[PDB]
């Protein structure tokens, strides 16, 4: 039996409804969401690593000018410095003092450590919305399985039907770059591929962690070697992905608005509240137990027992509920103004039932469902004492639940007064509009 | 690796407030940030003794203190003052809970007020003017002796 | 690459081609590729059909 | 208070009573190891100092 309804996005919090059918008692239905992911589709556009300069030998021509030679590779730097008299152990290297070569070439590579520690640049744009649903109805006990939040696949939980979906709110926390660096998620507007700057980020960019082209910007700038001293210096601007590692701020882990959780295989915010979810249950048929086998409840009589606005169920309520056989029936509240704990009772023939239930209100005024009839509960509730839970609140403000009947006297004592002063100067000057007519005429 | 644990902090709670004394044995990072529509991230490097004052609201907020896995609070409806009672108290419990639709309140009750109080006044005072001026200007009549009364008429 | 930021080396110049004036493209949100051909269907979502 | 002053008091030099809030944490031991880790806030006298 199809029933639809809107639920709020928060996790944990379940939603409540008592699913009627014309003709079968009403069924029980609670739908909560272990989680929400918002699974957008990323693409991979390069990965950034530190890079190490690769200097091979340098060619060392003793009476001899050998030349440079352009090779295909990232910053390849070669230079020809002449006049170079190298020595080493054996003491002399070349013969001829000043007609001497020393071909020294340098290039930039992707570090060895780049295959585990690295940054995944991401272009994201949107993807699925899946969410884990517990759902009972009636006697049937939790089923908790996988949706995806499109409003047009079935998900098969237990024996019943959920179409859940679409998220109202189309609000993600990704932005259309993204930077992955081991667990973290960064909103960096990276330079495209190409484009990096000498030292900031994506100096060294690779399309993929094992490809060929590596762009490097490195400014690689071979020196002169130092007399009699064979080796290859060099002058390098260092590494901006470590310079970025240092200097990035903050990772869209923390400052994420809604509470979203930030997971990583896939790259996805994971229970973050924000909008209302449409929902669309198919309750099977066998749950239902037609109307004439379950009891009728009458004479109900509610009185609030100590109640108070905190987060957590600080209401309790006494229903006596003269009856007519015994049994399991569900009791829910619709108004919307207190979230009732429990949801069946057991009847006796007559007697009094005990319910918990969480409110926002001073004045707690909301009708309970017991089995097919109502009986409508108010009192007055005390503030929690506690400043600080460590729990989300199981209820929902509405901008009047704070006013309380003291306030609400005044603010009609006040309106009241302004209307009636008006309206006494509006009839005064009717009465003296007519008073000179009939003097007149 | 093994990566330190820093000390716990030490919490208090004051209304909407989250008091966190912090004891670091090296520097170690503090971030924060509300659950609602926005965030307010607050970053911070703490390497002395410190008390942090941390605004909670009933949206929530959430702290990391080190590598302590973050910690989420919400701050519950238990300000001070007492409504069912004296109008001086209801006007302070309604500013502890909602400083600023109070203000707002109050100066939109009381300018309004004030102005339809104005404006009766003003309409009274002529439908006055004009209930007295013929009698006025007859310096003999017998006088609506009701009327004489109903405004101020001294009659003969 | 046609995005206004990336060099090409095409011999020894130096090419910083586009980006395109117009965004359109022939292909809607969702598509269907069947062989060589390629249809612009509203396709069912999955679970639908 | 844990850390700032007066965080160990005694009456005496050689009391026994010993006041003590410091906010002594014991933490689980490392996986095979036989230790007592704990955490604990520094003390209060040499902050004062
Ligand atoms: C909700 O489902 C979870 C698994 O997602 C399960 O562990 C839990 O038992 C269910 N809820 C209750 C109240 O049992
Ligand atoms: C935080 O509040 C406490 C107590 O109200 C006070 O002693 C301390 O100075 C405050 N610190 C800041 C930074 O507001």
């Amino acid at each position: 039996y199809e029933h639809t309804a809107v639920m709020p996005n928060k996790v944990g919090i379940p939603y409540k409804a008592l699913v009627e059918r014309p003709g079968y008692a009403p069924v029980h239905l609670q739908i909560q969401l272990v989680n929400t992911r918002i699974i957008p589709s990323t693409n991979l556009e390069y990965i950034t690593c530190k890079y190490k300069t690769k200097v091979p030998s340098p060619v060392v021509k003793c009476c001899g000018a050998t030349q440079c030679t352009s090779k295909p590779h990232p910053d390849y730097q070669c230079q020809v410095f002449s006049g170079v008299y190298p020595f080493m152990w054996g003491g002399a290297y070349c013969f001829c003092d000043t007609e001497n070569t020393q071909m020294s070439e340098a290039y930039v590579e992707r570090s060895e450590e780049c295959s585990i520690d690295h940054a995944k640049a991401y272009k994201v744009h949107t993807g699925t919305v899946q969410a884990m649903v517990n759902i009972t109805y009636g006697s049937v006990s939790w089923r908790s399985a996988d949706v995806y939040v499109n409003g047009e696949t079935p998900a098969k939980i237990g024996d019943a039907k959920l179409i859940i979906g679409p998220l109202s709110s189309a609000w993600s926390p990704f932005d259309n770059k993204v930077v992955v660096y081991g667990h973290e998620v960064y909103n960096y507007d990276f330079p495209e591929y190409g484009t990096g700057k000498a030292g900031s980020f994506g100096d060294l960019q690779s399309r993929t962690s094992t490809s060929n082209d590596l762009y490097a910007n490195t400014n690689l700038k071979l020196q002169r070697p130092q007399a009699g001293i064979v080796h290859t210096p060099f002058t390098q601007v260092p590494s901006g992905f470590e310079r970025w590692k240092k200097d990035k701020g903050a990772p869209l882990n923390d400052v994420a608005p809604f509470g979203c959780s930030i997971a990583l295989e896939p790259l996805r915010a994971e229970n973050c509240a924000v909008g209302s979810i449409p929902i669309s249950i198919d309750i099977p048929d066998a749950a239902f137990t037609r109307i004439s086998e379950t009891p009728t409840v009458s004479d109900l009589e509610c009185k609030i027992t100590e109640c108070t606005y905190a987060f957590d169920f600080g209401g309790i309520a006494t229903v006596a509920y003269k009856s007519s056989k015994a049994g399991n029936c569900p009791i829910h509240s619709p108004s919307g103004v207190a979230v009732i704990k429990e949801n069946d009772v057991t009847l006796a023939e007559s007697g009094s039932f005990t319910f918990h239930f969480s409110t926002a209100n001073i004045h707690p005024a909301f009708k309970l469902q017991v089995c097919t009839s109502a009986v409508t509960c108010k009192g007055d509730c005390k503030p929690p004492k506690d400043h600080i839970v460590d729990y989300p609140a199981q209820h929902t403000e509405s901008f009047t639940s704070a006013i309380s009947a003291t306030a609400w006297s005044w603010i009609k004592v006040l309106v009241g007064g302004t209307s009636a002063f008006i309206v006494l100067g509006l009839i005064a000057t009717a009465v003296v509009a007519l008073v000179l007519f009939f003097h007149r005429h | 690796c093994i990566a330190t644990l820093a000390p716990e902090p030490l919490v208090e709670h004051k209304h909407r407030t989250l008091i966190l004394h912090l004891h670091p044995d090296h520097p170690t990072l503090l971030t924060t940030r509300s659950l609602g529509s926005d965030a307010n991230p607050t970053r911070q490097w703490i390497e002395r003794p410190t008390t942090v004052n941390f605004t909670v609201t009933g949206e929530g907020l959430e702290y990391t203190w080190g590598n302590h896995p973050p910690k989420r609070v919400w701050a519950q409806e238990s300000g001070e003052g007492n409504p069912h009672g004296w109008p001086h108290e209801v006007v302070v419990y309604y500013y502890n809970r909602y400083p600023l639709t109070t203000i707002i309140g109050l100066c939109t009750c009381v300018a309004i007020i004030m102005v339809s109080c104005v404006t009766s006044v003003w309409l009274l005072c002529r439908t006055r003017n004009l209930c007295i001026t013929p009698y006025k200007l007859a310096p003999n009549a017998q006088v609506p002796i009701l009327l004489a009364l109903l405004c101020c008429i001294k009659p003969t």
